[PDB]
């Protein structure tokens, strides 16, 4: 998920 | 926990030092519209706010302290939500208007150069001259908001943690209730504004359906593409 | 009008006195449910209690001073919502189940029958959980349903029904205030009962597709009232 | 037309 992602950093 | 031990003025402070910007679109003012190319300039538009909602809700006291699961289901739950309130909020002060952009402010005739769109611009218009009567405030508004995030999709969620989200929002209800205190009003005239506030949260709700189902409808018209994260935000919806 | 006289405790009596019966579906039919034959009883069963809401509405303390287009808009935007907070409040004795009458109790593996439908039963059992989890009163609920009927189309048209939603609103408050509820515990409580409604809005807008689509794929036939509040959400 | 403006007139 991009939002996964956007969330993590 | 960070937002447990927080005072509600410094609840406050930290939701407006949170706010996102506004963001402008690739409007050219020289043209009439399509169906296509204006969908296409909000879809650019709604995709790169996105960006900078997701960082927001960071810095939303309570947020962080929970799973990065359940961070992705509240999201996947309140975009369009949230979206459409910082819409209607920024509409306020321009009757008969939407302020997608402070450079692109559109009445309800542009609205209908998309087919079917016109009966959701009828509602963020009636909902932003709801504010307008309502008189709303800057700090009741980010309360609003953080509230939307929160609660959306709290009910499709050991767990509980549940209870800390609740915890977090009853923060949330004693901050409205403080402001509305020193605005002067009283005891009944605070519970009365606090449950208009939150009552309209249910058609905010509603509009979100409607404008999801709306979104979904042009994905698979092959219209305009939607970008990959919007589409991932769409899909989560099950529509 | 004359609903913006009554005191917090006149207002509770008359709503209560306004609530509509517990309908019943109709009796055996036998083993598990095929989709047509679960949808074919339920579809039977809400339009009977659509009979009954319009009457319940009609009851409720301010309701009939609103013109016929007026009562008309309300009544088509929030039938779903409230015939499912109904659903919700008979369910909430009755944990992982939904009683959707006193002879038709039904589970989540039951929700199955129909495609798409457990997402709903999933979201309905939620709600009636949360309101064991509140332990909701039946002052509270009746108060909630009467918001659900004058708010949902609101915003879709106002100075009298706002007047009442406020009413109802002290209403609640004195409610709470009469259990022992402390200031602070009294807006907390009203403001997680309110949010709720917001969920109760988007069950109704999923369960409104899926009737959509029952009719669409003509599972079952609907009644001619059921298609005209359908129909009223494009 | 429509039935519920029979309902709620009766
Ligand atoms: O891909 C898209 C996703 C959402 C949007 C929207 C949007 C909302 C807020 C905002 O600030 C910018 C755009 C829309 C907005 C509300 C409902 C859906 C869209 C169509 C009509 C106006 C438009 C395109
Ligand atoms: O024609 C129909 C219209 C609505 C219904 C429903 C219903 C709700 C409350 C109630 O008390 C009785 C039925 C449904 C209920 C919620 C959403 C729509 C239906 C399918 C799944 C359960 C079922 C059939």
């Amino acid at each position: 998920k991009i939002l996964h992602r956007l969330l993590q950093d | 926990s960070l937002a447990l031990s927080l005072t509600a003025d410094q609840m406050v402070s930290a939701l407006l030092d949170a706010e996102p910007p506004i963001l402008y679109s690739e409007y050219d003012p020289t043209r009439p519209f399509s169906e296509a190319s204006m969908m296409g300039l909000l879809t650019n538009l709604a995709d790169r706010e996105l960006v900078h909602m997701i960082n927001w809700a960071k810095r939303v006291p309570g947020f962080v302290d929970l799973t990065l699961h359940d961070q992705v289901h509240l999201l996947e739950c309140a975009w369009l939500e949230i979206l459409m309130i910082g819409l209607v909020w920024r509409s306020m002060e321009h009757p008969g208007k939407l302020l997608f952009a402070p450079n692109l402010l559109l009445d309800r005739n542009q609205g209908k150069c998309v087919e079917g769109m016109v009966e959701i611009f009828d509602m963020l218009l009636a909902t932003s001259s709801r504010f307008r009567m309502m008189n709303l405030q800057g700090e009741e508004f980010v309360c609003l908001k953080s509230i939307i995030l929160l609660n959306s999709g709290v009910y499709t969620f050991s767990l509980e943690e549940k209870d800390h989200i609740h915890r977090v929002l009853d923060k949330i209800t004693d901050t409205l209730i403080h402001l509305m205190a020193k605005a002067g009003l009283t005891l009944q005239q605070q519970h009365q504004r606090l449950a208009q506030l939150l009552l309209i949260l249910s058609h905010i709700r509603h509009m979100s359906n409607k404008g999801m189902e709306h979104l979904y409808s042009m994905k698979c018209k092959n219209v305009v593409p939607l970008s990959d994260l919007l589409l991932e935000m769409l899909d989560a919806h099950r529509l």
